[PDB]
């Protein structure tokens, strides 16, 4: 009964990723004042088929100067870990309940990098290797900033526990205390996923196609599987942390709708924001998160320290 | 025998062809946005601070439920 529970949240999650691509071709349509697929079923609802029976029916292919065993591990892992990262998001309750599910969440994240990494690595292309160095100057970009405001915004919370996120925004939501630091963290996602303005592993106008340049048909399409669906887990994570839906014990479905709804716009807004900017240079992105994140998210872990001790206002569950 | 037609721009002329730049300020003022930035701070910490001491309270209470049955 347990691999049914499995078997429902990760079947519908790539459902749900298949048709997330064919409403950003939609909304980037017409944010660009055409109207993307419309054709193929009724209001392009089968092109998200048509695109994943395409992609499996095609040849792929070994590259002579590749890695074998590498080149394969990489989008397994990958879609892999995808998958993986949604279990202990609490929707109103998790499929896994750990005392410690943000922890666990930043240590996948962290995982997550190294398909880019080995992909780029053992597709031996210079490419390739340039995505994959692109992807390590990312990380060394975004990670302890990210990990700095998870941590202050979690003050408030009392716990690591992912539930409890729900009654700490009973009556109002954490934005409201945390707009700021939100602000960031939603900048942090962005460099978190690869998405543009930071979309510079894959870098499609200057280095063709980046980390997976060599890759085709079912493995490129895993690929693809595994950004979409971290693009739609990590939009969830920020509505559950910065805008908490009330929850009933009998009626948990409402919750469910808010939770969606919620994460649905976020996403949507991932989207605006790929149709409205330009993409920055790879060491610019670096001396934002160091010289502009960095200063203000350390001066706001500091704050955040001091306020409960200041107004009494320390949460239960040590 | 009929007059010369050609395309021609009407007589008078054409109306006006607006070229210059329009980029209009439509902007609040910083201190309004830092304003309501900080108001809207000061009230969630209000809040904030009062859910966390009944959340506090109501660990107490259920601990000291925990020390009845304990024995
Ligand atoms: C005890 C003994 C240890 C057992 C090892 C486990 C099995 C790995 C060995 C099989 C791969 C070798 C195949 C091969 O050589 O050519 C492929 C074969 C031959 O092609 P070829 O071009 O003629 O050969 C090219 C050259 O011969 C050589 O081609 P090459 O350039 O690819 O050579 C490199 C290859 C060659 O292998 C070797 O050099 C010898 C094998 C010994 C490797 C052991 C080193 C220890 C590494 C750490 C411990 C890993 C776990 C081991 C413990 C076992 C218990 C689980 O070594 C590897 O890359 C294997 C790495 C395995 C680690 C995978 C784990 C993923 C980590 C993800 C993060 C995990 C999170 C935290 C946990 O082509 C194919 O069959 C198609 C692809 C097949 C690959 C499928 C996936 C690979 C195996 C997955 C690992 C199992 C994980 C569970
Ligand atoms: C500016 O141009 C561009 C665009 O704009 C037009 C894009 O959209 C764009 C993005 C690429 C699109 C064309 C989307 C492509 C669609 C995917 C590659 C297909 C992936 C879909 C499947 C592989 C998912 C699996 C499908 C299943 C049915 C899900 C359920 C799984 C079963 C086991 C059940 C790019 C890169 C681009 O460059
Ligand atoms: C169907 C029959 C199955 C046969 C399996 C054979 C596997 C194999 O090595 O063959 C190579 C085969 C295709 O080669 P060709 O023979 O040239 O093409 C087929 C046309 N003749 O390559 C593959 O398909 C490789 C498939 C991968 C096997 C799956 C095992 C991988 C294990 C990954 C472990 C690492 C996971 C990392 C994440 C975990 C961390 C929490
Ligand atoms: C790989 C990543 C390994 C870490 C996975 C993290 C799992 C996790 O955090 O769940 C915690 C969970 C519950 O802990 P609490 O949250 O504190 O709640 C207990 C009180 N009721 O702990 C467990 O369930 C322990 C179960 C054993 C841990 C799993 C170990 C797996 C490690 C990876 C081995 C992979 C297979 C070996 C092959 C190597 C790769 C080729
Ligand atoms: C009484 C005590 C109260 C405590 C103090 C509270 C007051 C705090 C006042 C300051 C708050 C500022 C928060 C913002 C933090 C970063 C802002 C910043 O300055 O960064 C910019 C850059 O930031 C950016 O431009 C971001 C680029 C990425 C853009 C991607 C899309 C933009 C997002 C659109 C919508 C945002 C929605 C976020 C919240 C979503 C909900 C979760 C610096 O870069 P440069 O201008 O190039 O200058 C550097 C050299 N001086």
């Amino acid at each position: 009964m347990f691999m049914i529970n499995i078997l429902s949240l990760i079947i519908p999650i790539l459902l749900a990723v298949a048709f997330l691509t064919l409403v950003e071709r939609k909304v980037l349509g017409y944010m660009q004042l055409r109207k993307g697929p419309n054709v193929v079923g009724p209001y392009g609802l089968l092109q998200p088929i048509a695109d994943a029976l395409k992609l499996f029916t095609k040849e792929p292919l070994r590259p002579a100067t590749s890695s074998i065993s590498m080149f394969i591990i990489a989008p397994i892992l990958a879609l892999s870990l995808a998958l993986t990262m949604w279990v202990p998001l609490p929707m109103p309750y998790p499929l896994i309940n750990m005392n410690l599910g943000v922890l666990f969440m930043l240590a996948m994240s962290s995982l997550a990098v190294y398909s880019i990494l080995w992909s780029g690595w053992a597709s031996n292309s210079k490419y390739a290797l340039i995505g994959a160095l692109r992807a390590v100057a990312q990380t060394i970009s975004y990670e302890v900033t990210l990990a700095i405001i998870l941590l202050s915004v979690l003050l408030m919370n009392g716990s690591y526990t992912l539930s409890t996120l729900i009654t700490t925004q009973e009556h109002i939501w954490m934005i409201f205390t945390s707009w700021p630091l939100a602000m960031m963290w939603f900048i942090s996602t962005l460099a978190e996923t690869n998405r543009a303005p930071f979309d510079l592993t894959e870098g499609e106008s200057e280095l063709v196609s980046g980390f997976n340049v060599e890759y085709a048909a079912g493995p490129f399409a895993m690929f693809f599987m595994a950004e979409y669906a971290n693009i739609i887990m990590m939009n969830a994570f920020t509505a559950i942390l910065f805008l908490g839906a009330s929850h009933d014990p009998h009626t948990p479905e409402l919750y469910t709708i808010n939770f969606v709804l919620k994460t649905l716009a976020l996403t949507i807004t991932f989207l605006w924001i790929r149709a409205s900017y330009p993409r920055f240079r790879y060491d610019q992105l670096m001396h934002l998160l160091w010289k502009s994140f960095l200063p203000l998210t350390l001066a706001l872990c500091m704050w955040h320290i001091s306020l409960p001790i200041m107004t009494a206002s320390i949460p239960p569950q040590s | 025998a009929s007059k010369v037609k050609q395309d021609m721009p009407p007589p008078g002329g054409y109306g006006p062809i607006d070229y210059k730049r329009n980029l209009p300020r439509r902007g609040l003022s910083g201190y309004s946005m830092f304003a309501v930035g900080i108001g809207t701070l000061l009230f969630g910490y209000w809040s904030m601070m009062k859910w966390n001491r009944e959340r506090r309270r109501l660990q107490i209470e259920d601990f000291e439920a925990r020390i009845a049955l304990m024995p």
